[PDB]
RNA sequence: CAUGUGCGCAGCGAGUCCGCUCCGCGGCGCAGCGAAGGCCAUCGAGCUGCGCACAUGCGACCCGAUAGGCAGUGAACUACGCC
RNA sequence: GCGGCGAAAGACCAAUCGAACUGCCUGGUAGCUGGUUCCCUCCGAAAUGUCCCGCAGGACAGCGGGCGCCCCGCAGGUCUGCCGCGUAGAGCAAUGGCGCGGCGUCCGGCGCCGGCGCACCCCCAAACUGCGAAGCGGCAGGGCGCGCGCAGCAGCGUGCGCGCGCACAACUGCGGGCGCCUAGUGGGCCGCCGCUGGUAAGCAGCGCCGGCAAUGAGGACACAACCUCGUGCGCGGGCAAGGGACCCCAGCUGCGCACACAGACGAAGGGCGCGGGCGCGCCCGCCCCGAAAAUGGACGGUGCUCAGCGCAGCCCCGACCCCGCGCACGCACAGC
RNA sequence: AAGGUGAAUUCUGCCCAGUGCCCGGGUCACGCCGGCGCGACCCGCGCACGCACGGGUCAACGGCGGGAGUAACUAUGAC
RNA sequence: GGGGCCGCGGCCCCGCUUCGCGCAGCAACGCCCCCAGAUGGGGAGUUUGGCUGGGGCGGCACGUCUGCUAGACCCCAACGCAGACGUCCUACGGUGGGCUCAGCGCGGACAGAACCCGCGCGUCGAGCACAAGGGCAAACGCCCGCCUCACGGCGCCCCCCCGGGUGCCGGCGGGAAACCGGGGCCUAGCGAUCCCUCGCGCAUGCACGCCGCGUCGCGGGGGUGGCUGAAAAGUUACCACAGGGAUAACUGGCUUGUGGCGGCCAAGCGUCCGCAGCGACGCCGCUUUUUGAUUCUUCGAUGUCGGCUCUUCCUAGCAUGGCGUGGCAGCGCGCGCCAAGUGUUGGA
């Protein structure tokens, strides 16, 4: 039989695009205390948080 | 051809839709793991013993 | 059926009428090395799948009675083939 | 399919164009005579116009 | 099949089977006696072939037989007179392998390259050798000639006294 | 075409066969039997070629599948996704 | 591309999709279908047996042809003789059924009724037989007689060697035996007689023989099989089956019978219809009723009422048959 | 991410035997080890996943029975 | 799961980092590699018999045996008839001796329909494992004694085998012996090559010895019942191809069971009265408008129901024309005859 489409959607090319993403969002790794300060609150793509 | 559920003249499973955790990809398909089934009505203690 | 223990029968070894004492054949295990299981086995190492047919189909719930009888003279041994049976006793 | 099982007909026909033939005439064999008249028969041959004594007499013990 | 025949042996299932037609060979022996003629025009005076030991044949099918050998073992060349080396740059083929069996084979090959050496005529270099008018030899140098064995004859009287 | 078998023809015949090659003690035959150890005749015309018929392998009298495989090419129609 | 993609239809993926397209393997394999190319001459089948994942196929056997060799007597036959069979018929005598009476120092019930017994009898039998055909089958019709040797067999013979002597065996026909190689065939069908299943069948399945297949020609109106009868190319004769009003070759003489758009599909049952016969009833011929299908229409047609149904006498027509002749071809060649 | 059902409303009963899934604690392969041997060997033992056994689970696959009597006529059968 | 994956420490456990890794972590495990189990229609190949009044389902004249079919040698077909076999038996085998069975009769305490015994008769009606047939009475049955011929080696025949028959040389048993016995009274009760296994071999290790580490020969056995012997589940209405009128689903043809229609007989019904009209029980036909049966034609296709439309034909006559009959007063109704000209509707 064909391919399932579970396993036909495991394909790369079914990921959602990167340029849809903002950036990466990691605590930033920091020796001392960093002081920021919010600059924007901003929506992503698919991302409802 | 396309499913393993795909099936004829009455739209119904067939098998148990309870697969094994140690099946084929091709067969992981409906409930791929399942500890239990049916409609929960319980706290989580009592299910999950 | 039931066989006796013991029977006087011609002796091939004696030339004589000896007694004889008499026991059901069985057949052995197949052994390791036969020139036979050693083509078999080879032929069933890789990725050859069942080399070899394998009776599925059975008919026969008999075996025909083979008797062993050993010389009390001689001890020599030799067979006798009975009839099928199911079940045999001896004594 | 279905279809016809048996006959014999044609077959005395077949069997008389080349006729029924006889048993071939052969040399007389010793298949299937007795086995004590045969040898004995055999003895008889072996000594025909020389006798036994004879025979062994010149050829010592014949067996 | 149908008749009474001897089973058919015929290997022609593969049809990789390939088939090698000889209508090269009135060519390839034009051409092969043309080689051999101008392999003698190259080295007038020597022969063309080797000097080779008389061998006796492996088997006991044939060992009634001598042929003729590849080479001679260099204890044979020494027991000549010769180095080996020095015996391949005049005609004598040098066999490192074969092992001296015995003194029968041994002394006939000894004899066999002492009979060579005294046949031969040395010149100083290629010109006077090529101008020497000298015949050289084709063919294998000292066969072994076939004939047929001779029936040994002895008297009757004499038959218990050879073989009681 | 190869290899057989049968028949016919041909040469020689206890021998026979030029055509691998620069020169077959290679094959078969002159005698078989047995798994073998062993036995060995009371004994027998073959060898080679040519031709036909026939058997078999080969595309195999000619033409014919649906299939199977290996290696490739296409999303200009159309399906979906993205920009 | 055993991949895609699909709000899912196995939809779509270049007019191609339940696995695209191109090239190759590849002239894939096919027990299946189709086709398979000159002439004459000689001969000429099988559709059966056994086995096979065998049933649309094979192999072996049988049958065909070709090639041989060998002189051994040969036969789809009759006669004579001896054995074999268990069918048709016949039989209830045993086995197994069927049925009533009759009989009774039998039993039961109330002289009767019922059982049982016996004897007669009745209807019977593919899986019954005290009998048993027609019909078939086997075998024999040639070597014998005597004598001598041999044997380990035997216990007083039997075989086998050898010699001498005798000798050609019912009828009729006639050359025969054996070997080798190879084809085609292995769906058969029809008739006769004998059957099996079936309500039956242009149904299905057998036996024997003959046919068609592969057999023309004549006659059947036409018509694979029926009847005659075989068949080179002609000529002459004579015929067969079948016919002899006209189609259409060939008919006349006499004796009957029948009237129904009959002859020209038919049953049980009928007919003061006619003709004969026997004792009003039967019998035999012909006729009538019973007797109703769908295109208009079929004794073959025309038609026929002596062209119908019967008979007798003489005759005639009619095949490639038979005969004779001639030629061709084949043969082992005064011929067939 | 995998499935089923297919708005709402009203509901969604019973069944874990079978099969499946899940959970938990006798049998089994190679190697190892051990015996034996001059060696090949041969002979044995130990064992995991699994099976087995025990348990859970049906909005998992699915499944969801008979026979008798019995009331103020009868009929029906609450029983 | 085990092994390989070259690290240190300490008590399989715990640290460690310097290997490795998806790398601030994990950590010498594991990745990875090598073997070995387990699972595995996710996938790959492939298989899924035949006979057959089409096929399927069913059943096996698919191997063997008996009686019949079977038509008097033998042979002889059908999804023909009636059955059977695949086992069972140390006796139910071998043999010797004796005996006579089934059944009937008449006697005999308890004792009865049926206990046991006796006498008389008793052609086989009994028994002989079983299916059937054949066979058999001082036996081929029953009982008892002794036995194990239910044996080895060579043959031969009937002959695919299976099974059986018959010899020879040994070895025996029973019997005084002749004799009999090579399993079952006879006819069924069984199985190739290769492989395995056992017994036996005056076999063998192709450089030579040895080691059962093997190989052979001979004879058994382990088995193919689809029984001359593949190792094998389905589905396809998405289907493909080669074909088949060898073969089904229409028509046609043969047949006519069934369907339809018509006769004959006359028990009986009909107030009396067989026949005004019916008509049982039976019997004889016809038809092809039903349905079967069959498989002859067609499967390189004859478009498969019904209706609409439109034409024609048959008569076994519904109406209309003429009649005969009545259990016909009239009216009507029944029955029958001749005649196929003209008709035979609209609707749920
Ligand atoms: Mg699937
Ligand atoms: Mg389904
Ligand atoms: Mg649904
Ligand atoms: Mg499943
Ligand atoms: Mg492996
Ligand atoms: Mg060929
Ligand atoms: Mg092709
Ligand atoms: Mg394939
Ligand atoms: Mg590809
Ligand atoms: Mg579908
Ligand atoms: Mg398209
Ligand atoms: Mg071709
Ligand atoms: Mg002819
Ligand atoms: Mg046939
Ligand atoms: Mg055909
Ligand atoms: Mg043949
Ligand atoms: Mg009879
Ligand atoms: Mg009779
Ligand atoms: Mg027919
Ligand atoms: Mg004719
Ligand atoms: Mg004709
Ligand atoms: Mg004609
Ligand atoms: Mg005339
Ligand atoms: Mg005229
Ligand atoms: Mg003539
Ligand atoms: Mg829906
Ligand atoms: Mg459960
Ligand atoms: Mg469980
Ligand atoms: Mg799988
Ligand atoms: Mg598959
Ligand atoms: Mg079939
Ligand atoms: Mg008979
Ligand atoms: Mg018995
Ligand atoms: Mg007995
Ligand atoms: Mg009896
Ligand atoms: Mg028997
Ligand atoms: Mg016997
Ligand atoms: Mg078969
Ligand atoms: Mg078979
Ligand atoms: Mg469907
Ligand atoms: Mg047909
Ligand atoms: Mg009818
Ligand atoms: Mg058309
Ligand atoms: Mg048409
Ligand atoms: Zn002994």
């Amino acid at each position: 039989s064909k391919v399932i489409r579970r396993l036909r959607l495991l394909k790369p090319h079914h990921r959602p695009k990167a340029m849809w993403k903002v950036g990466e969002t990691r605590i930033p790794v920091v020796s001392e205390t960093m002081h920021g300060v919010v600059s924007e609150i901003v929506h992503e793509r698919g991302k409802v948080a | 051809v396309d499913h393993p559920h795909g099936g004829g003249n009455k739209q119904h499973i067939g098998h148990p839709s309870t697969i094994s955790k140690h099946a084929p990809p091709g067969q992981k398909v409906g409930l791929v793991a399942a500890r239990r089934t049916g409609l929960r009505r319980g706290s989580k203690k009592v299910l999950n013993k | 059926v039931n066989i006796p223990d013991k029977r006087n029968t011609h002796c091939k070894k004696c030339n004589k009428h000896t007694e004889h004492k008499v026991s059901q054949y069985k057949k052995s295990k197949e052994g390791r090395n036969g020139q036979g299981t050693r083509r078999y086995r080879r032929k069933q190492r890789g990725y050859h799948g069942q080399t070899k047919p394998i009776l599925r189909r059975k008919a026969k719930v008999t075996k025909k009675l083979v008797i062993k009888l050993r010389c009390s003279v001689c001890d020599a041994k030799h067979q006798q083939t009975m009839k099928r049976t199911k079940h045999v006793e001896f004594g | 399919a279905k279809r016809k099982n048996h006959t014999n007909h044609n077959q005395n026909r077949k069997n008389h164009r080349n006729g029924i033939k006889k048993v071939k005439k052969s040399a007389p064999s010793f298949r299937g005579l007795n086995h004590k008249y045969l040898r004995n028969m055999l003895y008889s041959r072996k000594y025909n116009n020389i006798g036994r004594a004879a025979y062994e007499a010149e050829h010592g013990p014949q067996q | 099949m149908k008749h009474n025949n001897t089973l058919p042996n015929n290997h022609f299932k593969k049809t990789a089977i390939r088939f090698k037609t000889w209508f090269n060979q009135p060519a390839k022996k034009e051409k092969r006696i043309q080689l051999r003629k101008e392999k003698a025009e190259k080295m007038y005076p020597m022969p063309v072939e080797k000097l080779r030991p008389i061998v006796r044949c492996s088997s006991i099918r044939y060992n009634i037989k001598q042929r003729l050998g590849r080479g001679f073992t260099p204890e044979e060349c020494r027991a000549a007179g010769l180095d080996y080396n020095y015996a391949r740059t005049i005609g004598i083929a040098v066999d490192m392998r074969r092992k001296n069996m015995n003194k029968e084979t041994f002394d006939q090959n000894v004899e066999r390259i002492k009979v060579y050496t005294s046949r031969l005529t040395f010149y100083k270099d290629r010109k006077e050798a090529k101008a020497s008018g000298a015949a050289q030899h084709i063919g294998k140098i000292m066969p072994p000639k076939k004939t047929p064995p001779v029936v040994q004859t002895i008297k009757v009287e004499e038959i218990a006294q050879k073989f009681p």
